[PDB]
């Protein structure tokens, strides 16, 4: 945004947004694989108790 | 449809594009990012000259 | 008197405040092509060199 002007600056932005959102669904989707893994674990101590 | 119509020499004719810059596309016809529609320019020399 | 191109000059440019606006607003320059740096913002930012 200080150096480009923004016709192409959307251009360099849009590969950081496509990396950025791409960085953080692959993030979201393993906390919810995780997640489904300390939800047993608290259905166990939850039995266990 | 808004058609607009001026002369200009032909070397100024690569400003008349969306995104350009220069005297033309800065303090005499700007176009938008998202401009729509279509340029079109032919040589005018023996009707302007 | 410019150089041969292949012997191309180069000289350093440092410990000073630009302004690329007085190049800019010249009509002599037939090109202007600014690639990474762009041209209007080109007067707003600095330089180590």
């Amino acid at each position: 945004l200080a150096r480009l002007d923004k016709v192409e600056a959307e251009v360099q932005i849009d590969r950081l947004i496509t990396g950025r959102l791409q960085s953080l669904q692959t993030y979201v989707t393993q906390q919810l694989i995780r997640a489904a893994e300390i939800r047993a674990s608290a259905n166990l101590a939850a039995t266990k108790m | 449809v808004y058609a607009d119509s001026f002369v200009i020499r032909g070397d100024e004719v690569r400003q008349i594009a969306p995104g350009q810059t220069g005297k033309i596309a800065d303090y005499n016809y700007k176009l938008p990012d998202d401009f729509t529609g279509c340029v079109i320019a032919w040589n005018s020399n023996n009707l302007d000259s | 008197r410019f150089a041969s191109v292949y012997a191309w000059n180069r000289k350093r440019i440092s410990n000073c405040v630009a302004d690329y606006s007085v190049l800019y607003n010249s009509a002599s320059f037939s090109t202007f092509k600014c690639y990474g740096v762009s041209p209007t913002k080109l007067n707003d930012l600095c330089f180590t060199n």
